[PDB]
RNA sequence: CUGCAUGGCUGUCGUCAGCUCGUGUUGUGAAAUGUUGGGUUAAGUCCCGCAACGAGCGCAACCCUUAUCCUUUGUUGCCAGCGGUCCGGCCGGGAACUCAAAGGAGACUGCCAGUGAUAAACUGGAGGAAGGUGGGGAUGACGUCAAGUCAUCAUGGCCCUUACGACCAGGGCUACACACGUGCUACAAUGGCGCAUACAAAGAGAAGCGACCUCGCGAGAGCAAGCGGACCUCAUAAAGUGCGUCGUAGUCCGGAUUGGAGUCUGCAACUCGACUCCAUGAAGUCGGAAUCGCUAGUAAUCGUGGAUCAGAAUGCCACGGUG
RNA sequence: ACUAUGGUUUUUAUU
């Protein structure tokens, strides 16, 4: 209730020209295994090599334009009642949410291997259907069933 | 030519002991070789505060130990006689073996 | 004329030496390009050298011992900086603006009593 | 702690001045394996199976002020439950409460 | 299925393919191959290439199934009516190397409801 | 619950220890036991010698003791022969030739060990402890104290009551390390319990 | 036996800001005012104010540790210059530097800008190695739970003493009508195994650690160096990386159960020990109502020591790696 | 701020 902090500023990679590689290697990272992270980083662009489009330098960051986060749901309690609100995503954190939603299927699906799960889910990217899409699609229901908040 | 092994449990003690050994060694040799400081040794302990209960409570204690060597570069043995006719700071051990 | 710099991180220590005139990039007798061949910290040693453009104008020598490899890398960034800020005093302010000249504060914490895994507390649910 | 226990512990210090001369060598003699189905100690084996406090087992340092069976620490030469008394009385050289 | 013996696995590592059928140990399951020049690599599923149709008698010429059971039951052949420790602990389904029966006992009698 | 000895807790202010001897760890339990052997005998034989403190020192095959008393004339005597007897018997349990130094106390009724004697002996004499303690407190503030607490525990006057009683004067810090408090704890026993006393004396900050 | 009869000794809220005394005022008094209010704080902290004026204890600091520059120096640690010199911190030597020890300096919201009561203070800025509590640790006031200990010591009462003793040969305290907590490993593919290889800290070590070397499938045993501390030994740290290989297969995985054969301590090991090598082998493919830990070198997660001790910990403490 | 809601915790020791 009184500790006040901020955010750490990060630089674009000298090879990849993007700020995505500066943060995305810390996402899906576990047990301090950052060399495993540097070994699965965009490794689905080989399982998607026939569906990658022009320039593999941007061929993963273009997917965030189809991950397209719009709202995040917060749930808190006032008195006895727990309530839920869909709020619009914030000007820098909108990119962090896209970076979180893009790895929802990376283990929690039957396809085997991270790269194949991710390439299959990056090919469901336009419609967003079936498994691993709950946190992406069902958050939007709350913002289309209600447009009168304070 | 000999080292005088000086041992203590305190820095200002081992130094104020040294301070009369290097003063004796100038009275019995005109000059001295000067300092030898050494890395200071330290041990830690975590001791139980309860005889049988409270296994997750342990208090944090140290034992620090000091050593000095002096090093005598005059072969005249005049300091190793005077070292055994010297009022020295209390709480130290002194040894010599040529 | 030779320049020198000290650097420290996570109890590890670096001794870095710089000379004018193009040449080597040495670390524990090995190449700086190859010693950090895959290491996650491989750009950390490069950031201050890039700021003058590397392997085209000066000669670099490094000695490092003990601790971690990301530790030795983060110590080297300060050691390079401490020599480079005397080799180019026009860069002394650029290195302050990049923060590479400040002492690394990421020292390791110690195990607590009543705890097993550093500072993860043994769990308790109910009486 | 039992008075008959310290009696045995004190006699064990005098045992170290009468047993390690030759009886510890007789214990080695009757523990040898090299000979088979031939007698060499037939009348003197019962004269060496009797001594038993000379065994390496069943010994603890014990507290020299409370006879306590357990709680010893070789770094202190003192039973653990008597350290907090000594460290407040100043009775162990070099020992200090610090934290770090 | 059931090509190496009584056990059902379809595709199995060749150096242990004779395990879990009562006739071969873990090292013997690899030694039995090198006495006949049989390959110690790649999983097997059928009676192809001589890889296991050559091993039928080399397993059966030793204690197997009930003959192996009878040999590891020599421990109790003097205890087939005398109950002294191992005797009673074999005349009924019971532990012989200590059992902390107040936990970890489902495996001795049957699974929890 | 109360915790830690009010003077023993201050040894962490780089203070020296009550004995200084050197020996390798494999003989440390017996080299420490020799220290108890002399300290316990010397305290037992100085229990009524008006002694305020005892310090031991054990140089190489030597022993050097320093004791403080308000009345050296009951420790030395007969052209030094009455302490030459004490020198003989301490060497008999130390296993080394001895030296014995006797220091003379000034303002003894300001020292926590001798202020504790002033109440412990009178508690054994069944004296009215509230008066005896009040005088001991005011006399300390007369002689040189800047604050004092004397605290009695258990069977107060032989009664079926436990608790504690003290009545504090001046200022006595608790958790300030520059305070240097002079402390003691005693027992008077008699026939019905243990009947304990504690004392804290403050003289000014270091 | 009784710590709800006690001295001594040790928890917990909490390291929370709280507990009191003198004086002046108030109320019949308990007691309030003070110590509440306002701004602010890590805080009865720091400013402001009012019938309250001051003081004592706790609180900040003093204890412990560590981060930097400047200067001088050093062993068995170091090696920039210099002599010797295959070239080797090796010898001579140096105390430049990692490190070590001492000497000195540095930090104060001091400086800028808003906010705010032109205060205190916060947030932001500048300079600085360090900034607002620098990072990380002792320290427990006055109270609560009549906390816990007659199982250290001491002790009032009570009890056993033709005993329940403790000498000796020996038992039980690793007995299960059933579940949970703790510790832990697999179900793996972001994996595991073998082989190679990068980057360690800390500590223990004279009936010890035990090298080289020999023997024993191995545990272990023998010959036997050095070391008592920066000597010589435990001891090439493992995850990480690289090749090969597995590919839902109740798996190379994982081994409960279990039989034999060796090793080791001991007067004696089967029960209720450890270590090793074989042969035999079930479960585990994902988890119910529910629950837990960390704010940063932290959570993650693999390695390495220490105590106890005839012989044997997975429990206790302690130190690194990636992060 | 206000969930839509729930009944009940043996006794006793600072004299």
């Amino acid at each position: 209730r009184r500790r006040v902090i901020g955010q750490r500023k990060i630089l674009p990679d000298p090879k990849f020209g993007s700020e995505l590689l500066a943060k995305f290697v810390n996402i899906l990272m576990v047990d301090g295994k950052k060399s495993t992270a540097e070994s699965i980083v965009y490794s689905a662009l080989e399982t998607l090599a026939q569906r990658s489009g022009k320039s593999e330098l941007e061929a993963f960051e273009v997917a965030l334009e189809n991950v397209r986060p719009t709202v995040e749901v917060k749930s808190r309690r006032v008195g006895g009642s727990t309530y839920q609100v869909p709020v619009e995503v914030r000007p820098v954190r909108r990119n962090a949410l896209a970076m979180r939603w893009i790895v929802e299927a990376a283990r929690k699906r039957g396809d085997k291997s991270m790269a194949l799960r991710l390439a299959n889910e990056l090919s469901d990217a336009a419609e967003n259907k079936g498994t691993a899409v709950k946190k992406r699609e069902d958050v939007h229901r709350m913002a289309e069933a209600n447009k009168a908040f304070a | 030519r000999i080292r005088i092994r000086l041992k203590a449990f305190d820095h200002r003690l081992i130094d104020q002991a040294t301070a009369e050994i290097v003063e004796t060694a100038k009275r019995t040799g005109a000059q001295v070789r000067g300092p030898i400081p050494l890395p200071t040794r330290k041990e830690r302990f975590t001791v139980l505060i309860s005889p049988h209960v409270n296994k997750d409570a342990r208090d944090q204690y140290e034992i620090r130990t000091h050593l000095r060597l002096v090093d005598i570069v005059e072969p005249t043995e005049k300091t190793v006689d005077a070292l055994m006719r010297l009022d020295l700071a209390a709480g130290v051990d002194v040894q010599i073996s040529l | 004329n030779q320049y020198y710099g000290t650097g420290r991180r996570k109890s590890s220590a670096a001794r870095v030496f710089i000379k004018p005139g193009n040449g080597k990039i040495v670390i524990n007798q090995r190449s700086l390009e190859q010693y950090f061949g895959r290491e996650t910290a491989r750009m950390v040693v490069r950031q201050p050298l890039e700021l003058v453009d590397m392997v085209e104008k000066l000669d670099l020598y490094i000695t490092v011992k003990g601790g971690g490899i990301s530790g030795q890398a983060g110590a080297i960034r300060h050691g390079i900086t401490r020599a480079l800020m005397e080799y180019d005093e026009s860069l002394r302010s650029e290195l302050r603006k990049a923060g590479f000249v400040t002492r690394d504060a990421r020292q390791v914490e110690r195990k607590k009593v009543g705890l097993r895994k550093a500072r993860r507390r043994p769990q308790f649910s109910k009486r | 702690a039992k008075q008959s226990m310290k009696a045995r512990e004190v006699k064990r210090v005098a045992l170290a001045d009468k047993y390690f001369a030759k009886r510890a060598e007789l214990k080695a003699i009757i523990s040898d394996v090299n000979a088979s189905d031939e007698d060499r100690w037939n009348a003197v084996l019962k004269l060496q199976t009797l001594p038993r406090d000379s065994s390496p087992s069943r010994q603890r340092n014990r507290c020299r002020q409370t006879g306590r069976p357990h709680g010893f620490l070789r770094k202190f030469g003192l039973s653990r439950i008597k350290v907090r008394e000594a460290a407040m009385r100043g009775e162990i050289p070099g020992l200090k409460k610090a934290s770090w | 299925a059931r090509i190496a013996g009584i056990n059902i696995p379809d595709h199995k590592h060749a150096v242990i393919a004779l395990t879990s059928i009562y006739g071969v140990g873990k090292t013997r399951s690899k030694a039995i191959l090198a006495a006949a020049g049989i390959a110690e690599d790649v999983k097997i599923s059928e009676l192809s290439e001589g890889q296991i149709d050559t091993l039928r008698d080399e397993v059966a010429k030793f204690v197997v199934e009930g003959d192996l059971r009878r040999e590891i039951s020599m421990s109790i052949k003097r205890l087939m009516d005398l109950g002294c420790y191992r005797g009673l602990r074999h005349r009924r389904g019971l532990p012989v190397r200590g059992q902390r029966t107040k936990t970890n006992a489902r495996t001795r009698k049957g699974p929890r409801k | 619950g109360q915790k830690v000895h009010p003077n023993g807790i201050r040894l962490g202010i780089v203070k020296p220890w009550n004995s200084t001897w050197f020996a390798n760890t494999k003989e440390f339990a017996d080299n420490l036991d020799s220290d108890f052997k002399v300290r316990q005998y010397l305290t037992k034989e100085l229990a009524k010698a008006s002694v305020s403190r005892i310090v031991i020192e054990r140089p190489a095959k030597s022993i050097r003791v320093t004791i403080h008393t308000a009345r050296p004339g009951i420790v030395i005597g007969k052209k030094g022969e009455d302490v030459e007897k004490l020198r003989k018997v301490v060497a008999d349990i130390a296993g080394v030739p001895a030296q014995i130094n006797i220091a003379e106390v000034r303002k003894p009724e300001l020292d926590a060990k001798l202020v504790a004697d002033s109440i412990t002996s009178q508690l054994e004499r069944r004296v009215m402890f509230r008066r005896a303690m009040k005088r001991a407190v005011q006399n300390a503030m007369r002689l040189g104290a800047k604050g004092i607490k004397v605290e009695v525990s258990g069977r107060l006057g032989g009664a079926e009551i436990a608790r504690t009683e003290w009545y504090r004067e001046g200022r006595v810090p608790l958790h300030t390390l520059r305070a240097d408090i002079d402390y003691n704890t005693s027992e008077a026993h008699t026939t019905y319990g243990v009947i304990g006393v504690k004392v804290w004396i403050f003289k000014g900050e270091i």
